[PDB]
This record gives structure tokens, C-alpha cells and sequence, in this order.
RNA sequence: GUGGGAGAGGGUGGUGGAAUUCCCGGAGUAGCGGUGAAAUGCGCAGAUACCGGGAGGAACGCCGAUGGCGAAGGCAGCCACCUGGUCCACCCGUGACGCUGAGGCGCGAAAGCGUGGGGAGCAAACCGGAUUAGAUACCCGGGUAGUCCACGCCCUAAACGAUGCGCGCUAGGUCUCUGGGUCUCCUGGGGGCCGAAGCUAACGCGUUAAGCGCGCCGCCUGGGGAGUACGGCCGCAAGGC
């Protein structure tokens, strides 16, 4: 599982400064933890479909920001991405 | 009517999640194996429900019986 | 020709006949006895009358090796189990304690159409 | 890591070595994995509710460790292949859930 | 975001006890089994009933609800690990980042198809028993696929609340599951029944709306002929759309 730790520094990292637990780069950040570790279950459990749903939900969740995130500022988008990897 | 008493109310307090307390959990165990209904027991609906893991766990660490011959009929 | 007195004696009813077997203090069958030992010669096995000669005819080749006490097993729910009971009882045997053990699954093989359409 | 329960149950007619022998076993197979403990009850033989193994009776052994959760699949395995211990069941340490208080 | 919670939500590994069948040994007879009666069958190579031992598959009583969870199909022995959804409290962060959703993609009960494995019980087909005017049934005894596992395919259904998703508004009473509080009661989410206004062809509906409204998709436009024909797409096939 995720842990306080392992997601805190996540947040930490991201944070637009501090305190801010909420930011959308932070929120994607996070996100994109959970998928990931979510993706990570799926290669297994091929038959966890349910677990799937969530999981595209979550990428579902997590493109939509996004496309909010240029919309708002072009910049603070390309930069998040490219720090977390996204697209392929 | 089933109002000879409530397990429960003749009873002290009691960890529901401790499996081994044998000398409670045989309270709660009918003149069989069996596991009190509710209307027994005198628990509550998340009572019961824990007190009903217990007393498999119980079961499996020799314990508590799955089932006790009937003595009359 | 062995003299056993205290003993088991196995009661075992049905919607088709009921059926005796006594043992030795240890699960080994002494003596045994049905409706069909008996005289009768289909569904009448298994009234409580076709069950009750069951147990005394059993409760008496029982007493030939001595019996005397038994302790009463019963399996199943039938056409006058209680008679055979009732029918050790005053059949002479001392009854030390009735019993029962009727086998019940917990969850186990589909049972056939007969007896499906439950839950 | 989190805190666990070991509960095991092996033969009743082992005499006080064979007894400490298998608890040794433990007591080391345990750390392979781990397995710190914090506390143990002995409250060896117990007559059961039922016969396991032929036999009626059982002693028993508690411990509380604390291990690397991803491992305690296995702790059991090791435990298990004892033919003495004829019990394994390792248990989530929850707090007490009290009643008719 | 922080902190609490409940659950048969899913996936993997593991593992307990009951019962059935089979095998072995013990002991023990003459029947057992089954039905409305019966017969087919099983038994003196000794069945049944009984004790002990062993093997194997399937399922998992009681708890279990009038309950819970899930988007639906659906989900309950116990244990652990891996994982989804969710509610409540604090009101902390972002700042309208929202709803719906043609086609697409994914899931999708039962049966059924491919390869392999498995095979206790059940049991289409089929084999006998009986019933009857006959009985290619209903009842009885067997019995193959299948039903269980893996990978793959099929994808339909009274797949039903027969009631698309989302948001606001409009008396309450009571039962219940679950969270928060100053906890004989207030407050939040869920499941039921009764019921105001209102709706309704009526039955019924009724803050779990079939009420008063907004957004967005899906669908209907006489019966039979038909879910047929033609065509297209899919499918190993059965077939499906
Ligand atoms: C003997 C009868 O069996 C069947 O009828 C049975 C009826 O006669 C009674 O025994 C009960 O109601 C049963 O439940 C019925 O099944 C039915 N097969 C008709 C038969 N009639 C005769 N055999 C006859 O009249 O002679």
C-alpha cells in the first residue's frame, strides 16, 4: 500500500509551497502514485477486473485535470507532465 | 419466547475479537456446535457479526467444537 | 455366547423403513434388526409399529448375549423413530442415555432433484 | 511491517526436550523472516473441542511478532512442515473490541 | 489533504470442519433401497445398520437478517498478501478544474465452443423400472456431456426496480445498517414499510418519486407476419448484432 510517508513526500514534492495539499499538479502527483501502483497490481490479477475499473477511473480523473491544467496555464502542464512522465 | 436471559447481560465484559477465551465463547454456542442467534446472545448487529468470526477462528484452533450430539429426543 | 451387557444400540429412521443394530461398548454391531427383518414387505417398514418390532425383536437377540444396558444412538427423522425409542425402553434393556446423531452437511454434495428446490 | 499473532498447536505427548526441540525451530525460523517478537504465551496443553490428529489434546503456543507483512505468507509454509505442529494461524494484532461493558 | 469506519466488493496463495462416494480392516446378518402403491437395482464373492483407517471432488451448516457490498452480471468457512469503490468528522488545500455522453474500449449470469486438467455429488441426452387409453413426461434405478480448475472464445437473458445518468426543490411516522455529536436526542449516508402536496388510465408512485423543474444520451409510433427475409459485421461452431 501507499504509505502517509511514501505519499507526504509526493505531495512535498509537487507542492506549488508550502502547505498546499491541493494544488492540481499535486493532485495529478498523486494520481498518477496510485496508478501506477494500481497498473502494477493489474499485470498480475489480469482477472481483478473490478480493481481496473478504478484504475481507469483514475486515469479517467487524472486527464481531465490535466486538460484543465493547460486550458488555465500552458506552462505549469508541460512542466508537470514532463516531471512525471505521463503521456506515451 | 426466548426469554430465559441473554448470554450477554449474564456476563461480564469481554474482548468479541479475543479467540480464545474459550470459557466465554462456549457461552455463546448452543447444546451443539451451533452459535447463538442474535435473539440469544443478546448482541447487537456488529456484535454478533464479530463474535461470529471468533468463534470460527476459535474452531479451528481445536477450541471451539463445529458441533455437539444431541443428549434426549 | 459372549455376554456383553452395557451396550450401544443404533436407531436409524427413514421415510422407508427404520432400522436397529446394537454393538458391543466399542462400535462393533452385536446384534442388528429393520421392518424387513421383520415380516412386513415394503412401505409398510416404516410405521412406528414396523419400527417399534425392530427395536424389541434386536432388544431380544441382544439379551441371548446378556445385554442389558444401552445407550441409544438415532440417526434421521422418520416414520416412528420415537416408538423404536420408547420400544428399547420398556423392550427391557436399561436405557442409559438417548442420543442423537443425525448426520447433517455442512454444505456439502448437491443433493438430487428429489430433494432440491430449497434455500 | 505489521504486528501479527502466531498462534501454533503441535503434539501433546512431546516430552520437555522434543518440546523446547521444536520450539527452538520456531524460535529460529521465525527470525529468517523477520519475525521480532514482542511477547509469547505458553498455555501448552488444552483439552479440545475436538480431536486433531487422533489426538485429543494439544499444547499451545502464542506469539505476538512483528514482521515484514510480505513474508508472513511463508513464516507459516516453514512452521507447517513441523509433523509435530498440527496447528498454524497467524492473526492481524487488532485492538480488543469489548462488549457488555 | 488530515483523521476515523463498515462491508459475501475483486485477485492470489494457503488452510479447517461436516457430509457423500469409493478403498481397507473390524465386527454382523438377510435384507437393503425406493413409492401413492410398487417394481428396475444392490446383497450369502456377505449388502444394510455400526466402529476404525485411508483416498478424492465438490461445496462451505449454525452466525445469516426483514442485513452488507458492488456499475451491472454478481459476491458469503477461516487466514494472509495484493487491490477497487465508499461514508463520516476537520473544514485544511486547489478554484468551476463540472454533467451528460453517437461510435470506441472494457466488464458481462446460465448454458454452450477449443485445448488440458479434474471428476465426490448432481445430472440433457441415452439405458432400464413403473404409471397410463398411450406417456418418446411427470415418479423410481442408472447414466454421458456438463456441472469444478486453467488459458481462450461465446455475450445472450424476466441481464427487472420490467423505472438512463447528474443536480435543485416539495409534511411527516416508523423499522433497520452504518458514521459524527454536547448520544433518553440532534446530525450524515444506505436499506424497508406507511404516508402530505402532487402525479397516475388505474394499480400504484410518493425527499430510496412514477412529484415540481434543468441538462444530456437511449428507445417507442397499431396486431400478426419477425426478431423472420435480404444485406452487412462478428463468431471455431452453435449462433449473435
Ligand atoms: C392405483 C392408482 O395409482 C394412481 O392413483 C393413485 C390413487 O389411486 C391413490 O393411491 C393416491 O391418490 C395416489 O397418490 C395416486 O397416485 C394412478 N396411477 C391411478 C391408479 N388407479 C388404479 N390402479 C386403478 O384404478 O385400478
Amino acid at each position: 500500500p501507499i504509505t502517509k510517508e511514501e505519499k507526504q513526500k509526493v505531495i512535498q514534492e509537487f507542492a506549488r509551497f508550502p502547505g498546499d495539499t491541493g494544488s492540481t499538479e499535486v493532485q495529478v502527483a498523486l494520481l498518477t502514485l496510485r496508478i501506477n501502483r494500481l497498473s502494477e497490481h493489474l499485470k498480475v490479477h489480469k482477472k481483478d477486473h473490478h480493481s481496473h475499473r478504478g484504475l481507469l477511473m483514475m486515469v479517467g480523473q487524472r486527464r481531465r485535470l490535466l486538460r484543465y491544467l493547460q486550458r488555465e496555464d500552458p506552462e505549469r502542464y508541460r512542466a508537470l507532465i514532463e516531471k512525471l512522465g505521463i503521456r506515451g | 419466547p426466548s426469554r430465559k436471559a441473554k448470554v450477554k447481560a449474564t456476563l461480564g465484559e469481554f474482548d468479541l475479537r479475543d479467540y480464545r477465551n474459550v470459557e466465554v465463547l462456549k457461552r455463546f454456542l448452543s447444546e451443539t456446535g451451533k452459535i447463538l442467534p442474535r435473539r440469544r446472545t443478546g448482541l447487537s448487529g456488529k456484535e454478533q457479526r464479530i463474535l461470529a468470526k471468533t468463534i470460527k477462528r476459535a474452531r479451528i484452533l481445536g477450541l471451539l467444537p463445529f458441533t455437539e450430539k444431541l443428549v434426549r429426543k | 455366547k459372549r455376554q456383553v451387557a452395557s451396550g450401544r444400540a443404533y436407531i436409524h429412521a427413514s421415510y422407508n423403513n427404520t432400522i436397529v443394530t446394537i454393538t458391543d461398548p466399542d462400535g462393533n454391531p452385536i446384534t442388528w434388526s429393520s421392518g424387513g427383518v421383520i415380516g412386513y414387505k415394503g412401505s409398510r417398514k416404516g410405521t412406528p409399529y414396523a419400527a417399534q418390532l425392530a427395536a424389541l425383536d434386536a432388544a431380544k437377540k441382544a439379551m441371548a448375549y446378556g445385554m442389558q444396558s444401552v445407550d441409544v444412538i438415532v440417526r434421521g427423522t422418520g416414520a416412528g423413530r420415537e416408538q423404536a425409542i420408547r420400544a428399547l425402553q420398556a423392550s427391557g434393556l436399561q436405557v442409559k442415555s438417548i442420543v442423537d446423531d443425525t448426520p447433517v452437511p455442512h454444505n456439502g454434495c448437491r443433493p438430487k432433484k428429489k430433494f432440491r428446490k430449497a434455500s | 511491517m505489521r504486528r501479527y499473532e502466531v498462534n501454533i498447536v503441535l503434539n501433546p505427548n512431546l516430552d520437555q526436550s522434543q518440546l523446547a526441540l521444536e520450539k527452538e525451530i520456531i524460535q529460529r525460523a521465525l527470525e529468517n523472516y523477520g519475525a521480532r517478537v514482542e511477547k509469547v504465551e505458553e498455555l501448552g496443553l488444552r483439552r479440545l473441542a475436538y480431536p486433531i490428529a487422533k489426538d485429543p489434546q494439544g499444547y499451545f503456543l502464542w506469539y505476538q511478532v512483528e514482521m515484514p507483512e510480505d513474508r508472513v505468507n511463508d513464516l507459516a509454509r516453514e512452521l507447517r512442515i513441523r509433523d509435530n505442529v498440527r496447528r498454524v494461524m497467524v492473526v492481524k494484532s487488532q485492538e480488543p473490541f469489548l462488549a457488555n461493558a
